[PDB]
């Protein structure tokens, strides 16, 4: 090979650039061992909210399947309602801390565009202050007549038991 | 991950060896080959003995992981237990 | 060739937020002398029992006046002869004798004993010497016996007029004035899609999906564990990991194109991020 | 109610219930795993094919349709692992291995 | 008559699913015979010394496969524990 | 009222491991592309459609001699 | 209460295990999903006790009993 180039590593594996990146490999310094690099987990990680039974192997079903299993097989199906494409499009919004993310909103939108038929509504937006909303929402909440109406005093759970439930629209179901 | 190490078994420790195993006159390949046999052996040992440490749920490889390695190896050893 | 690492500029490298400590113990009591002043029927004290981070605060202002997570921490010293238990941000993560009040991967409370004295770090550092109602939130679909716990502990332990339950993702559905829609939320235990009429939640037909932010810097914490395959000569904590997805991960829009050329040469130094250690 | 064997069920066939047995009434254990007689039966039965296999190639090379000794003993004798595991053993009517050193080979 | 057990047709299904065309004298019989015993044995005793050594009472799977990795040499260890952990699979699964 | 088949959608791609399709991508446009075209027919392939059955349903056409 | 989970049933799109890139074939020997012979080689030469783990981060490790 020496004769043939005087007669004419790690760049080519991708181990190297997956570990450590394109530059060159650690010398073992001080500052340079103690060190982690993201290629890969930058986007592998917040995938598994669309594609959870492939990545990680929850066997259960992605966000945007389950939207569209309730939006578009579920709510037609439902007795008691007018629209189901025609209201619950109107607004889908996303509530939680696990969802300030770049661009989150705009996979489910193209998720549910690719599902629903066409010219339906569709406008996917977030809350004001997704980590802090739910507590002002029970703050504007706390003191008003069907609050008021919602109430367990303590002689109501003297008598009444420990799992009594008054049916709020916002709580869950009765027992 | 340190360096080497099979350096650290030095000329005259192998020297010393050879005297108490009663050697006058000693070659100079003697000591990489020494070395080389010492390592195959420590593998040996080493690799049974961590098997016992990980079969007991331990990271922690004790003493008596060594004796069970030695003995069951060929070489039971007195001052430890067992 | 020396031309791929020739001109390479030099990397501009990110240190680790570890969730430390803050330096703050306020006995802030400047809340009781505006809750006495309302008219009654007025007044409550709102608790967000959140799974990463239990708020809580009075319901006529703004912004929550304690934030802290479920840490609790108890001890005996034998060099000094004295118990101390410290709970909530109080703890450091020098000593870590960590019990959290939510079972690790749901939000429902089984670790009493830990909640219990959330709560009382709670009403202490709000101000209280002496009877407030309580607004308080929980999970989806919660088990009746963590909510019966839960009212024990509200009336028996401390004493309260009255408590109401609620969940909170349909409180901030609520405060943005929204009718009828579809509420997706991801929390940090599961992942909620709740569809509403007309101000009324249809809990009949909500599902919950099995992840959420504390998956998430879990199996970081895993991948990074397997990728460093060798031995990584550094502590890999749980919440270093979590810090590293909150802001060092986004959701790309077109996957299976962006994730199939990501590692190559061409420009692996802007996709690239890293983190330091001491 | 349609009884079937152990050995049947691992896929095995090697008898798993005449090796549970044989570990119950060995001494070994007051208490013996229901995953104990399934892994060593698959392991002796791998370890039988991994020799017979040899062997048969052994005998296919001495041109003979019958899997005799001497065809075992040049199983195991060149599989230096199986070597290892049968050093301390001396195989009957199997012979030694064709070796002479290279001094007393002719000038 | 008093029957005695053997591992003689065993080891011909083996012989079988491995080499359809060859056979095997009976002598060859009784070595491959006496070698199932004999690494039986050795298993087992591993085993055994293993459970007494952690103070406990019950030879599990762990138990084999940790003798395995002590008594079988390499590749020869490596397919044996791979063997045996499909064989435990399945017949985990199929109840 | 003509209809081809593209392919096999890649969403159900790896379903089974070696299927044998032609597997592509599902389109990112409409589904209902309106479009208008002008185009000519001449006389002589009017006759020639009208005297004999061409191209579509003439499959006796692949012996060739007669 | 609490069994409004749902799974799915779709096809999946297998990526790799070792690093993140889209995967098309598995093994017999250790059943790791590869992109190219680079990870093939580092699979099979890797130090035992961790083959076991990269089933545990994508799940179904099924560990004995
Ligand atoms: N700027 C940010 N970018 C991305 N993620 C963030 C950001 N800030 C916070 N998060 C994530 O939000 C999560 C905290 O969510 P939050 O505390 O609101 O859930 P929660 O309401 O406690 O859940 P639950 O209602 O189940 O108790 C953390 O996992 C964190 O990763």
């Amino acid at each position: 090979x020496x004769x043939x180039x005087x007669x004419x590593d790690w760049s080519k594996s991708l181990l190297h650039a997956f570990r450590y990146g394109p530059r060159p490999f650690d010398p073992s310094s001080q500052a340079e061992t103690h060190r982690v690099h993201l290629n890969v987990e930058r986007i592998r990680v917040p995938e598994v909210l669309f594609q959870p039974a492939a990545i990680a192997g929850v066997d259960q079903a992605g966000l945007v399947e389950i939207a569209g299993d309730i939006l578009c097989q579920r709510l037609p199906s439902l007795p008691g309602i007018q629209d189901a494409p025609d209201a619950f499009l109107r607004d889908v919004f996303l509530t939680g801390g696990n969802t300030l993310f770049q661009n989150f909103d705009e996979r489910l939108r193209q998720g549910l565009m690719a599902l629903l038929p066409v010219g339906a509504p569709l406008r996917v937006r977030r809350a004001q202050d997704a980590i802090l909303d739910a507590w002002r929402g029970a703050a504007g909440w706390a003191c008003t007549e069907e609050a008021k109406a919602a109430w367990i005093t303590r002689e109501e759970y003297l008598e009444k038991g420990g799992e009594y439930i008054k049916e709020h629209d916002l709580g869950n179901a009765f027992a | 991950v340190l360096r080497d190490n099979i350096q650290g078994i030095t000329k005259p420790a192998i020297r010393r060896l050879a005297r108490r195993g009663g050697v006058k006159r000693i070659s100079g390949l003697i000591y990489e080959e020494t070395r080389g046999v010492l390592k195959v052996f420590l593998e040996n040992v080493i690799r049974d003995a961590v098997t016992y440490t990980e079969h007991a749920k331990r990271k922690t490889v004790t003493a008596m992981d060594v004796v069970y390695a030695l003995k069951r190896q060929g070489r039971t050893l007195y001052g430890f237990g067992g | 060739r020396d031309e791929p690492w020739k001109r390479l500029p030099p990397p501009t490298v990110y240190p680790v937020k570890e969730a430390r400590f803050e330096k703050y113990i306020p006995p802030q009591l400047d809340g009781r002398e505006r809750a006495l002043a309302q008219p009654p029927g007025q007044v409550a004290i709102v608790i967000d029992n959140g799974s990463h981070s239990v708020r809580a605060g009075w319901n006529f202002e703004d912004k929550p006046r304690l934030a802290i997570p479920p840490i609790m921490s108890k001890y005996r010293d034998r060099k000094m002869g004295k118990t101390f238990s410290f709970a909530g941000s109080d703890c450091y993560a020098a000593r870590s004798h960590i019990r959290n009040a939510f079972e690790a991967g749901t939000g429902i409370v089984s670790n009493w004993d830990v909640m219990e004295h959330v709560l009382d770090y709670v009403f202490v550092k709000l101000g209280m010497n002496e009877d407030m109602p309580i607004v308080m939130t929980e999970a989806v679909a919660n088990l009746p016996y963590s909510r019966k716990s839960m009212s024990e502990i509200i009336f028996e332990c401390y004493g309260a007029p009255s408590l109401v339950y609620g969940i909170d993702s349909l409180f901030s559905f609520r405060h943005n004035q929204g009718q009828t829609g579809l509420v997706v939320s991801s929390s940090y235990s599961a992942t909620h899609v709740i569809p509403v009429y007309n101000r009324k939640a249809l809990l009949s037909q909500a599902i919950r999906l099995n992840w959420g932010g504390w998956h998430m810097a879990e199996y970081m914490l895993k991948l990074l564990k397997l990728k460093y395959y060798t031995g990584f000569p550094g502590k890999l904590n749980s919440s270093q990991t979590e810090h590293m997805v909150r802001d060092f991960c986004y959701v790309s829009l077109d996957y299976d194109r962006e994730l199939a050329g990501y590692l190559d040469w061409t420009g692996l130094e802007d996709r690239e991020r890293i983190v330091q250690y001491p | 109610a349609k009884a079937k064997t152990r050995s049947s069920r691992a896929g095995l066939q090697f008898p798993v219930g005449r090796v549970h047995r044989l570990l119950r009434k060995g001494n070994y254990a007051e208490r013996v795993g229901a995953g104990a007689p399934v892994y060593l039966a698959a392991v002796l039965e791998y370890l039988t094919a991994e020799i017979l296999e040899l062997a048969g190639n052994a005998a296919r090379d001495n041109k003979k349709t019958r899997i005799i000794p001497r065809h075992l003993q040049l199983a195991i004798r060149n599989d230096e692992e199986l070597n290892k595991l049968l050093g301390k053993v001396t195989i009957a009517q199997g012979g030694v291995l064709p070796n002479i050193q290279a001094v007393l080979l002719p000038k | 008559r008093s029957r005695k057990e053997s591992y003689s047709v065993y080891v011909y299904k083996v012989l079988k699913q491995v080499h359809p065309d060859t056979g095997i004298s009976s002598k060859a019989m009784g070595i491959m015979n006496s070698f199932v015993n004999d690494i039986f044995e050795r298993i087992a005793g591993e085993a055994s010394r293993l459970a007494h050594y952690n103070k406990r009472s019950t030879i599990t799977s762990r138990e084999i496969q940790t003798a395995v990795r002590l008594l079988l040499p390499g590749e020869l260890a490596k397919h044996a524990v791979s063997e045996g952990t499909k064989a435990v699979t399945k017949y985990t699964s199929s109840k | 009222g003509a209809c081809k088949r593209v392919g096999r959608s890649d969403a159900y791609a790896t379903e089974f491991d070696l299927e044998a399709e032609e597997y592509v991508p599902i389109p990112k446009g409409e589904v209902h592309k309106k479009k208008e075209i002008v185009q000519d027919v001449t006389l002589h392939d009017l006759d020639v459609a009208n005297a004999r059955p061409q191209g579509g349903q003439d499959i006796i056409s692949m012996m060739g001699q007669l | 209460t609490n069994i409004e989970s749902a799974p799915s049933l779709a096809p999946m799109k297998h990526y790799c295990d070792v690093t993140g890139l889209p995967a098309p074939y598995l093994d017999p020997k250790t059943r790791l999903r590869y992109h190219n012979k680079e990870i093939f080689a580092m699979i099979r030469n890797l130090p035992q006790g961790m083959g076991e783990q990269f089933l545990e981060a994508r799940g179904a490790h099924t560990v004995l009993k």
